[PDB]
């Protein structure tokens, strides 16, 4: 868990933005004290109306392309894993299903030159995802088992990082923002990435305060 | 003279051995299954319980299947890993006896039985029922 | 001699319209 | 620092539509009923001369059961402020959670949603219901709620079944007074001030938790305020026979010694009742 | 809170005739 | 609060589509059928019921496939021609909706159906099942 | 009764007033009846402004 304590804006007190670092595949929490800064400005304390926003500084674009496909639930799923890794010298390809991120509810035995069979779990309809790795590079491939009537939508292909949909709080009493910082298992290390927090205070008539903030994601193996 | 028990306590067919099924226990209150071997095992065989919910487009379809969750009572130790309830059916079960059991507490209106992975190939050889209770409407 | 009672198991709604005498009018 | 008795709280329950429904009492968590499915036909007009009969068709008579479903919760304390109090929070919690029981009956009573909740009559929808005509308004086709449609609803009852009450949240029954003709007259209570009738006699008993279809008392409905068609208006049944509400255990209070780590005194309560729909063919919805 | 509207019925009359 | 009723009157398959299954009956002393349709039937469905006998060789499989005789009560007059008796689910019936029969004398110690011939088009569509009332062991 | 355009036939509170009161005075008392509904057909009308 981070934490992190924001300058009030007080005319007082290496880079600009706070240090983050991550590891490939982690899912972590932040926590922000905002109490230096929305303290003073004594109203109804904080709202959740606050904005993130994701940039890449260095982004080292990705070896190996995505793909995704479609079954009927029940149904067994085949499809290619090779006309994914445009390779731009001649050499062998080891293709390998990450065991720590595998699929969730089905099997695939990976056959011996970019075939994969997935069979979903019986009775279940969603989408479910896993992490292939060829020659170390590492990309996703999603499958959504359809509930055999028409179809399930596309899913948007997660992101390096991340921040999901809705899993932050804050506290009014005690001036706190919460947060999950997912990063995703296809996050390459060394690249850095750039979150910019805009959180919002009220005043007791109802008007707004609004205050910026940025972090330097790190993405960094071994921690 | 043996009673119509098929009014009061009716049954139906909850897997037979190929593909399962959604049978409704709305209009009852009480409910369990009936196990059944039709050929020797060959290993412990695993089945998950599944629970579904009234679809939008027409009430009286099943809609997507959820898993029921595991409810323990005081003597609970193994807690199954997973808290998603499941039933075994244990090794060395002859195929001439029965084994009954149920859930706890039901949740939406409908239920259904599949085998678990690793078991698929075994739960070919199985039949499994139910047969509820007194109706409320 | 075997003789069968089934039942529905799901009933159906029951919608109708409840119109009301028109607004009045003449005859001429 | 002259701290007062005063205890202005500002919150509200509803009616209750608790002495409407048929009362039945159960000791055991279980009963079982039965009930006259029809009587079928026997006999018909047979000629003359024909020394025979005719079976007929024999009725059916079905068998029918219903549990009882629990209500339970918790709330502790810290045993610290509660000897340095100035008041009394534990009587005070003890009030507060029968409010809690009593709200959340009725409401369940008429909206509960089949498992572990007794099945309220509006989600049962096996009331026959009535839906509403619009009306035209330069050529829009806005829907609409007369005076004409409440008369014509109540009396459709058919007269057999009984006397049959109604119920309604009372912005409906603010909406009805104030209706005016075509020169400006009121229709109900003209010329004073106020139309306020004994309900008792009207056979309406009022509520304030059904759907209530003028949103918050604003959409009396002439561009954008359009009732909204497929909104509940009112409800009206023999409720003596159409619907039943069981009781089996009020609400109890036990210390919860363990659990309680010395910091945090831990109460505990619960009740367990009940209810389910009777013949629902004595009752009626009237909707937009 | 903030002021809220009081729509009441209109002259409500008709269900079966549109005028000319 | 649902009781495990699989024990205290047990189901069992009776005929899944493809295939009948005997059901020993020796154990219990009242039985019946709760049929079940899965889609819109083409025309009335008659099936045949069949009793068994315990083996000659081994004394807990069932023998040959006897046809049961049927009793009426007073009121028939239909008399299935050659006395032997025959359940017809009548054309019409919807899906979610159970009928429930059951022979009134029972004789060997299993019982079995079958589509009778003619028949076993749109008798696919069909699941009975047997449910049994009360273990006499 | 004439509405726009067609001939909609129709039933009005005056064609029932006008039905009673039309019996042969010397056949003795004579009393009518109806399904409930149509009482509850002339229950709920209306006259040119909104009055019942």
């Amino acid at each position: 868990m981070y934490f992190f304590s924001v300058d009030p804006r007080n005319g007082a007190s290496s880079c600009c933005c706070e240090s983050i670092s991550a590891r490939p595949g982690e899912v972590n929490g932040v926590m922000v004290s905002y109490a230096a800064w929305s303290a003073p400005l004594r109203g109804h304390g904080l709202t959740n109306k606050t904005t993130f926003e994701i940039d890449g500084v260095s982004v080292t674009p990705p070896k190996v392309s995505n793909a995704f496909g479609r079954t009927k639930v029940g149904v067994v799923f085949e499809g290619t894993l090779s006309d994914l890794f445009p390779n731009p010298e001649g050499e062998q390809v080891e293709y390998e299903i990450s065991e720590l991120n595998g699929p969730s509810n089905g099997v695939v035995e990976l056959g011996a030159n970019g075939a994969f069979t997935y069979t979903p779990g019986a009775l279940f309809t969603g989408v479910d995802r896993f992490w292939f790795s060829i020659n170390g590079n590492i990309g996703e491939y999603v499958i959504s088992v359809d509930p055999t009537t028409s179809e399930l939508p596309q899913p948007p292909f997660t992101t390096p990082v991340y921040v999901p949909a809705a899993r932050r709080s804050v506290d009014p009493r005690t001036h706190v923002l919460k947060f999950v910082l997912g990063v995703s298992p296809a996050a390459i290390p060394g690249d850095v990435y750039r979150l910019t927090v805009r959180q919002v205070a009220i005043d007791c008539d109802g008007n707004e305060f609004v205050h910026i903030s940025c972090y330097d994601i790190s993405i960094g193996s071994c921690g | 003279m043996n009673f119509n028990v098929g009014v009061d306590f009716p049954s139906f067919i909850a897997w037979d051995g190929e593909e399962s099924f959604p049978v409704k226990v709305d209009g009852f209150n009480q409910f369990g299954f009936t196990f059944k071997t039709i050929a020797a095992l060959t290993a412990a065989t695993t089945f998950n319980i599944f629970y579904h919910e009234p679809s939008d487009a027409d009430p009286c379809v099943p809609g997507p299947a959820i898993r029921v969750p595991e409810v323990p009572f005081c003597d609970t130790v193994l807690l199954s890993e997973d808290g998603l309830a499941a039933v075994t059916l244990p090794e060395t079960v002859t195929p001439d006896s029965f084994c009954a059991g149920t859930v706890p507490c039901m949740n939406g209106q409908w239920i259904s039985i599949a085998p678990a992975t690793g078991s698929e190939t075994n739960a070919a050889n199985v039949q499994i029922t139910v047969t509820m209770k007194g109706a409320t409407r | 001699m075997v003789k069968l009672n089934c039942r529905p198991l799901c009933q159906a709604p029951t919608a109708s319209r409840l119109v009301s005498p028109p607004c009045f009018i003449c005859r001429g | 620092p002259q701290v007062l008795a005063l205890e202005v709280d500002c919150n509200i329950e509803c009616a209750s539509l608790l002495d409407l429904y048929g009362q039945i009492e159960v000791s055991r968590s279980t009963f079982t009923y039965m009930k006259i499915a029809d009587y079928g036909q026997l006999g018909e007009y047979t000629c003359d001369a024909k020394c025979d009969a005719e079976f007929g068709e024999p009725g059916n008579i079905r068998h029918l059961e219903g549990k009882t479903y629990d209500y339970r919760g918790v709330f502790c304390f810290n045993r610290k402020n509660l000897q340095e109090a100035n008041y009394d929070f534990l009587s005070f919690m003890i009030g507060a959670a029968q409010r809690s029981h009593r709200i959340n009956r009725n409401q369940a009573l008429m909206i509960g949603k089949g498992v572990n909740e007794p099945k309220g009559w509006l989600t049962e929808n096996c009331f026959p219901v009535f839906q509403t005509l619009p009306v035209d308004v330069n050529g829009t086709s806005t829907p609409a709620f007369l005076a004409q449609d409440w008369r014509r609803f109540v009396t459709s009852f058919p007269a057999e079944y009984g006397e049959a009450r109604s119920v309604m949240h009372q912005n409906v029954f603010g909406y009805l007074a104030a209706m005016v003709d075509a020169n400006g007259r009121f229709l109900f209570g003209d010329g004073d001030l106020t139309f306020t009738p004994d309900l008792v006699r009207e056979r309406i008993r009022i509520s304030n938790c059904l759907p209530d279809p003028t949103e918050g008392n604003t959409k009396g409905g002439t561009g954008q305020d359009a009732f909204a068609a497929g909104s509940f208006v009112a409800a009206q049944a023999a409720w003596k026979t159409a619907f039943y509400a069981v009781e089996k255990r009020p609400m109890f209070f036990e210390q919860y010694e363990g659990g309680s780590s010395a910091w945090c005194v831990k109460y505990q309560f619960g009740a367990e009742d009940g209810g389910f729909v009777g013949c629902c063919e004595h009752g009626r919805i009237l909707q937009i | 809170a903030a002021p809220s509207r009081l729509v009441q019925p209109g002259c409500f009359i008709c269900r079966g005739v549109a005028v000319s």
